[PDB]
């Protein structure tokens, strides 16, 4: 009966605690945090992943996207145009410009309603999915380039990389900068960590609500719906709390600063903006849970080389007693939603 | 084969 309200969970883990990545996943998802969909994590003071960000200036984002916004009333769609190569100095300068610089704020409320009165003006540029850590390669705890999840076995097995899925992405941002609504390729988790800059701040929906955000997505945007199931994957579209509220969609609020970690959990819907000049690393992993999530995946067929991952390997090594009924197509496994991964039982025992 | 941070 944990985390019956599906609240975003904070925690603070002593670097003990902390060094077992998997192992603290399965913690947090012993006390319900999956629920939320979202859920933060606040490394030890001690721990550093990267002694200094002097150096990075001269790192070269290689395709930057221009983020042009359409829509009105809490309803938008993104066009994600790749504008030419620049360096992070190039973009640090105009991301600090008074023509796209952070306006002026009190409360984080307020920096909110002029994010969404305005982010259809004036078309920020987001220096996203650039291959790429900026972890040195001693770190040990919680390395997004070796997180040491089950999702190593798609290389293992296969020889596979899906790059920012089995490897890890930097993302630099400006004031207004946006990711959609979705939930990750094959609806696996995601950790982000916040290496510098102004916050990230983020919205999420229960996986439990999930169903019922898609069933109004596909009401305000029917041409898109009728054209692709998974249209959501396109990562277009955007739709303001306002308009969920309307609607009567659970959802939380949370703001990421320089330093904290957010844990995405599967099927958790989850969208958001950047603050001002900042960096992210991002990548995907998973846990036994995953695996039902995976083989009930409903994905995007109208674009050419979207991101499929082949279940075969994960349910004949976890799910022997099913994978000859999974083959036969005949697998009507239900998911709970809200039961924690089955490697938390170490922490319910 | 490999993730994006959106479209158009
Ligand atoms: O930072 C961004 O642009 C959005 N991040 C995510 O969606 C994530 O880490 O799952
Ligand atoms: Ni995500
Ligand atoms: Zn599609």
């Amino acid at each position: 009966t944990l985390n019956p309200s599906a609240r975003i969970m904070t925690f603070y883990p002593t670097m003990e605690e902390f060094r077992n990545f998997s192992r603290y996943i399965a913690y947090i998802e012993s006390q319900g945090a999956h629920r939320a969909g979202l859920a933060k994590v606040v490394p030890p003071k001690e721990w550093k992943p990267r002694a200094s960000y002097d150096d990075i200036d001269d790192l070269v984002i290689p395709a930057p996207i221009q983020q042009l916004v359409t829509g009105q009333s809490g309803l938008f769609t993104q066009y994600n145009i790749q504008k030419k190569a620049m360096t992070v100095r190039e973009f640090r300068k105009i991301a600090n410009s008074d023509k796209y610089c952070t306006p002026r704020y009190s409360e984080f409320e307020e920096l909110e309603r002029k994010y969404w009165k305005n982010l259809t003006f004036n078309p920020p540029i987001y220096g996203a999915d650039v291959n790429g850590t900026l972890y040195e390669k001693h770190v040990d705890e919680w390395n997004i380039g070796r997180l040491r999840t089950i999702l190593d076995l798609v290389e293992k097995e296969s020889g596979i990389t899906i790059e920012g899925v089995n490897t890890p992405y930097l993302y630099f941002g400006m004031w207004k900068t946006s990711f959609a609504w979705h939930t990750e390729d094959m609806d696996l988790y995601s950790i982000n960590y916040l290496h510098f800059g102004e916050p990230k701040s983020w919205y999420s929906v229960p996986p439990e609500h999930g169903k019922r955000l898609e069933r109004l997505a596909k009401g305000f945007f029917p041409g898109s719906a009728q054209s692709c199931e998974a249209f959501l994957r396109h990562k277009m579209t955007l739709i303001s709390p306002l308009m969920l509220k309307k609607y009567g969609i659970p959802f939380d609020k949370v703001t990421q600063e320089a330093g904290e970690f957010m844990i995405t959990f599967p099927y958790g819907y989850h969208a958001g903006f950047n603050h001002g000049f900042n960096c992210a690393e991002s990548t995907n992993f998973a846990t036994r849970r995953w695996i039902e999530y995976g083989k009930q995946a409903v994905l995007c067929s109208c674009r050419k080389d979207m991101v499929k991952i082949s279940m075969d390997v994960f349910v004949r090594k976890f799910q022997p007693e099913r994978y000859k009924l999974w083959k036969a197509g005949k697998d009507n496994t239900v998911i709970d939603h809200t039961l924690p991964t089955p490697e938390a039982a170490e922490f319910l025992k | 084969a490999r993730k994006s941070t959106g479209g158009k």
